[PDB]
RNA sequence: AAAGGUUUGGUCCUGGCCUUAUAAUUAAUUAGAGGUAAAAUUACACAUGCAAACCUCCAUAGACCGGUGUAAAAUCCCUUAAACAUU
């Protein structure tokens, strides 16, 4: 073979990818946040069930 | 529209030792003198696929079609027999004998099911019992001691029948899905009942 | 007790390899009991959502 | 395909033509494809009655229990018929379903009984 | 209890082998099958009877006799009887289980009913579903039309008793009625139009006489093989007569007289034969043609 | 079908879960037959379990898979 | 006509006619044999009869030849433990070597009679499927069965076709 | 030419040349110079034995030697000599044949 | 291939092309219905609709199924080791 060369752009993008995610953690105020009036998770937009209401 | 009637049609069988038919063919099959009409050396791989339409014969009848009193019966054996290679008992493919593929067709049923009836011989191999073993001592084929539950007429396992809940858990249920509740149904009829006709 | 079928493949084993019982082929449940569909789950375990808004 | 994930299945692969139904019982990871790649085949299930009036069922008991003891999840349909064969014990919803058909037959042989009943009246009125 | 003989006792093998006979012609006649061309060896008389030899080793397993059993007692066991399923299907299932290294008399194949009950599959359920998942070359799923009454008579007529029963061995179980009633139909027949020769050299004529002896009919078998000069077997035959009858008046009469060679035939014919004169005659007849020719 | 990341459906964001409504009765019946149902089926799977370790082990050292190892060697 | 002298040794039937599978340990046999003597004939026709045998059934065994380079024609075998095993074919018939190796060295029939039962344990004879790997591809192919729809037609009342008519009628 | 001799069952492939002549003159030289099995018993003074496979290992004697039968018996070689046609051998290797190769003919 | 036609004044050799068999697609002319299988110009551009949810909130799933043959002599079979977003 010989012929497959190195990908060095996807390895940057998969080690870029991990810091942003590491840094930019989430948190628990922002991923449970609800909206009262609708019943619906902000950060996602998530709906909760209607058993839950 | 009209097509001959033969006087064997009841009794195909006699046809073949009629005296008209040894004149017209001796004792050789009744496929010796046909030859097909063909371009090239190599013939077609299928013959014609019939050669009578709507009463209309076709330009070279194939020696079913050509004698309308040879009939293809199973009872007809004699006939089926010159459509059946004597040595090894393989029955000819169409080109072989130059029918066409709708009496082809006609005549292998025909042969299977002389065979089936034993009016038509062939070969029988010899083959050994399917089984080493002949006994029937084995539970699979022997009565295997009635269970338990079996004998008492119980079901086999408890929660196969139908269980009153206890008054509190019922309770809890319609505190748990207040709102949306179905009619509460009791213990369900004893047997199926009979189909309504 | 065993499934029907499988309670009479038993008794026909017994029965080939000599053994010969009346005794009843019996399931034992002790060692595999299922806890409560409520019960509390191992939260150390558990998946986190993603940090991408919608 | 290279899955990622999943787990080992005994499942029901369709076969056979339009209007014909005929399933194969076999092992497969469950992310593949229904009549695809599978592992072993364990069986086979004709639905449709023969000319004796027998849906005729095959399995492999050997290495059914072979594969449940490795992992192997069954699929509902396949439960069903470990249950009918007396293999497993019947299935909660078949027991179930079982019911709810005495339940709507009764209504409906009540039902009858009443009609006819309102056809006696009919019968008084002449 | 003296035990009653059995057909496969070493004893009644040997007898049954010596009557039925060889010829390597008509154990070995052709096939009608398809054809492949002929090899050919240059062999001294050494070599020839060599292989003559083989031949008849050959013919011999070519000739062992298929079992002989009595009637299978049907199957009716009843596994369970679950009443909820009642109703809830309209077609029987049958389920058997398909794995390979289970002997066929050993698998369990059971049916659930609509009305609920697991039971266990009869002996035709058996056998069907057997030969549809453990095909067996010669056998089919459902029973041939050639074993009608009228069909085998027709086979009768064209002298094709021996494939009427290679055809039972290769379709019917040998404890099944279907398989003893067209072997007892067929040695029936060879009997009323004294066929005998037509199984000689063949692995049915064991069963053949094994039957006639059972059911106290060895006069017709007896006349024939005093008629075709095979006077050692027809005292082999009245051995066998006198070994799964111990206590018939003809084995009583033999012992008190210690009749050996033509003595037994001649006991036969006047103790418990159903036609002991024609037994004297075809016997006088052959002493007479041997005394006067040699 | 879909990827995560396709755009959902305009004719779908109205919707809402229907939950199917309990009978008391028959849901507590259920409830029950799961439970007692599934522990017998993991009493099977576990018996399965050990059949097929018990075959594997005599495979690989049982008596008869011994001699016939030093069979070969003698 | 086919090239070479005893063109018969190449031909599938010829090569498989050999009967010496050698046992697992066996790695390499090297041949020493002499182009040129009278006690060393055997060993010159065991290479050129038998070699192509040995090669056949045993592919992943290095057969390597050398010539000319001893007195005496010898076969060495190496083993998977380390063991080198001499043989001495001076004076010996190519058959005389070929059982001799088959004795020592070589598989006896019952072991492989057991592993040709094993390889097919997987193949069974109801399982339905294509024709490389099954007998019958379809349950409509048994007798007694419901016969495929392209073959026969189905019933009216067995379509989904009419079935869902009724129901619009009802 | 094969009717007009009798003969009824027979394969033959003719290549090179299809001049008509030698072809005809090819065939009666070959037919007419074949050894019948009563001349090759008493050529080699062995018996000659046939084995066909629709008769099992049941040996066929087709012909005895007509003097004195020999008691040595003929070498058998564990490797033959004998020179193989590819055609023939090509068949039974497992090599694909021509679409032409035994079609659907009438009967000859 | 069981072969055939075709160089010459003629015969023979050599040697190509073509024919006869089988299939797929498109096209011309022609045709009733029914059962079945298959569906295929283009990795060119795309209006519109739909194709992934479930569920007492957390999670899980949307990494599959489905589609195409882009790229690459790219592969097959085999060995070893370790894992899995698993059971
Ligand atoms: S191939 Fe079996 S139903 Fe069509
Ligand atoms: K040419
Ligand atoms: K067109
Ligand atoms: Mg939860
Ligand atoms: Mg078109
Ligand atoms: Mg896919
Ligand atoms: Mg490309
Ligand atoms: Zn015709």
């Amino acid at each position: 073979r010989k012929k497959v060369r190195p990908r060095l752009i996807a390895e940057l993008a998969r080690r870029v990818r991990a810091l942003r995610e590491q840094r930019n953690q989430p948190r628990d105020s922002q991923l449970y946040a609800l909206d009262y009036e609708t019943l619906t998770r902000p950060h996602s937009g998530r709906r909760l069930p209607v058993r839950a209401w | 529209s009209s097509l001959p009637v033969s006087p064997y049609e009841s009794e195909p069988w006699k046809y073949l030792d009629s005296e008209e038919y040894h004149n017209r063919y001796g004792s050789r099959p009744v496929w010796a003198d046909y030859r097909r009409n063909h371009k090239g050396g190599v013939p077609p791989q299928r013959t014609r696929k019939t050669c009578i339409r709507n009463n209309k014969v076709a330009g070279n009848p194939c020696p079913i079609c050509r004698d309308h009193k040879l009939h293809v019966d199973f009872r007809n054996v004699k006939l089926l027999e010159q459509f059946v290679c004597a040595h090894t008992g393989i029955i000819f493919h169409a080109p072989y004998t130059g029918v066409c593929m709708k009496q082809h067709k006609k005549l292998t049923q025909a042969i299977q099911k002389a065979r089936e009836c034993g009016l038509l011989s062939y070969y029988v191999p010899q083959v050994e019992p399917r089984d080493a073993d002949f006994g029937t001592v084995h539970g699979a084929v022997s009565v295997t001691p009635p269970a338990p539950t079996l004998l008492s007429g119980e079901p086999w396992y408890p929660w196969y029948s139908w269980q009153q809940p206890p008054e509190r858990e019922l309770s809890r249920l319609r505190r748990l899905y207040q709102g949306n509740l179905l009619e509460e149904s009791g213990p369900p009829p004893e047997s199926m009942p009979e189909m309504p006709t | 007790p065993y499934p029907p079928l499988l309670r009479a493949m038993i008794l026909a084993e017994r029965q080939k390899n000599g053994d010969t019982s009346v005794q009843e082929p019996l399931l034992n449940l002790e060692r595999t009991r299922m806890r409560p569909w409520d019960y509390p789950a191992k939260q150390e375990t558990k998946g986190r959502a993603k940090g991408t808004p919608v | 395909k290279a899955y990622h994930g999943g787990h080992l299945t005994i499942r029901l692969a369709l076969g056979g033509c339009t209007n014909r139904p005929f399933y194969r019982i076999v092992a497969a990871h469950n992310k593949c494809p229904r009549d695809g790649r599978f592992v072993e085949q364990l069986g086979s299930y004709d639905p449709l009655p023969n000319s004796h009036g027998e849906k005729l069922v095959a399995l492999n008991l050997d290495r059914i229990r072979h594969w449940i003891g490795c992992g192997a999840h069954l699929s509902k349909p396949m439960e069903k018929l470990l249950g009918l064969s007396g293999f497993f014990p019947l299935h909660p919803m078949m027991i179930t379903n079982a019911e709810r058909l005495r339940r709507r037959r009764a209504r409906e042989v009540l039902l009858a009984s009443q009609k006819a009943e309102s056809e006696a009246k009919e019968t008084e009125a002449s | 209890e003296v035990k009653k003989p059995a057909f496969m006792d070493e004893e009644v093998q040997r007898i049954l082998t010596k009557i039925t006979g060889l010829d390597l012609q008509k154990t070995f006649r052709p096939a009608i099958q398809p054809l492949k061309p002929p090899t050919y060896k240059l062999m001294t008389q050494a070599q020839l009877e060599e292989a003559t030899r083989l031949a008849v080793e050959a013919a011999k397993v070519r000739l062992k006799m298929p079992p002989v059993l009595e009637e299978r007692k049907p199957i009716n066991d009843v596994l369970a009887e679950d009443k909820i399923l009642e109703g809830t299907e309209t077609n029987k299932y049958v389920f058997t289980d398909i794995s390979y290294n289970i002997p066929h008399r050993e698998r369990f194949i059971v049916v659930r009913e609509p009305s609920g009950t697991l039971r266990k599959a009869s002996w035709e359920e058996r056998d069907r579903v057997i030969q549809i998942y453990f095909p067996k070359e010669g056998r089919r799923v459902l029973p041939p039309v050639i074993f009608k009454d009228e069909n085998l008579k027709t086979m009768y007529s064209q002298d094709r008793h021996a494939d009427v029963l290679n055809l039972c061995v290769a379709q019917f179980e040998p404890d099944s009625a279907e398989y003893i009633k067209v072997h007892h139909q067929t040695y029936e027949d060879i009997d009323r139009h004294g066929k005998y020769e037509l199984l000689r050299s063949t692995r049915h004529f064991g069963g053949m006489a094994w039957y006639f002896v059972n059911k106290k009919k060895i006069d017709g078998l007896l006349i024939d093989q005093i008629q075709r000069d095979l006077v050692d077997d027809a005292t082999s035959l009245v051995q066998l007569y006198h070994m799964l009858h111990p206590d018939g008046q003809s084995a009583q009469e033999a012992k008190e007289q210690a009749a050996e060679g033509v003595d037994l035939i001649k006991v036969f014919a006047k103790t418990e034969a159903q036609r002991g004169a024609y037994i004297e005659l075809a016997l006088q007849t052959y002493q007479e043609i041997v005394t006067s020719h040699s | 079908r879909k990827t995560r990341h396709d755009p959902p459906a305009k004719s779908k964001v109205g919707r809402v879960q229907t939950p199917p409504a309990v009978d008391p009765a028959e849901f507590f019946v259920l409830t029950e037959r799961y439970r007692q149902y599934r522990e017998t089926v993991r009493a099977l799977r576990l018996e399965f379990t050990l059949e097929v370790r018990r075959k594997l082990h005599e495979a690989r050292a049982g008596v008869l898979a011994e001699r016939k190892a030093q069979q070969a060697i003698t | 006509p086919m090239k070479g002298r005893f063109p018969i040794r190449r031909t599938l039937q010829y090569l498989g006619r050999g009967d010496v599978v050698f046992k697992e340990s066996v790695k390499i046999m090297t041949v020493n044999y002499n182009t040129y003597g009278e006690l060393g004939e055997g060993a010159r026709k065991f290479v050129f009869f038998n070699i192509p045998q040995i090669q056949y059934k045993n592919p992943w065994v290095q057969i390597m030849m050398f010539k000319n380079m001893t007195p005496s024609p010898f076969l060495r075998f190496y083993l998977d433990s380390g063991e080198q095993v001499l043989v001495d074919v001076e004076t010996k018939s190519n058959k005389e070597i070929m059982e001799h190796i088959k004795k020592i060295l070589g598989k006896k029939e019952e072991t492989l009679r057991e592993e040709e039962l094993e390889k097919q344990q997987r193949f069974h004879p109801g399982n339905f499927g294509p024709r490389k790997y099954c007998l019958r591809e379809c349950m409509c192919e048994v007798e007694g069965q419901v016969p495929c729809p392209g073959l026969v037609p189905l019933p009216k009342e067995m379509t989904g076709k009419y079935k869902a008519a009724l129901k619009a009628s009802t | 030419i094969c009717r007009l001799i009798g003969i009824k069952d027979m394969y033959a492939r003719v290549t090179g040349s299809m001049n008509m002549l030698n072809l005809t003159r090819g065939l009666f030289h070959g037919l007419a110079r074949q050894e019948t099995h009563q001349h090759l018993a008493d050529k080699k003074g062995l018996h000659v034995v046939e084995f066909r496979e629709e008769c099992g290992p049941l040996p066929i004697v087709v012909a005895s030697p007509h003097g004195a039968l020999s008691k040595e018996p003929e070498p058998e070689p564990e490797v033959p000599d004998t020179k193989l046609d590819w055609q023939d051998v090509k068949a039974m290797q497992g090599l694909k044949r021509s679409v032409w190769f035994n079609l659907k003919r009438p009967a000859t």
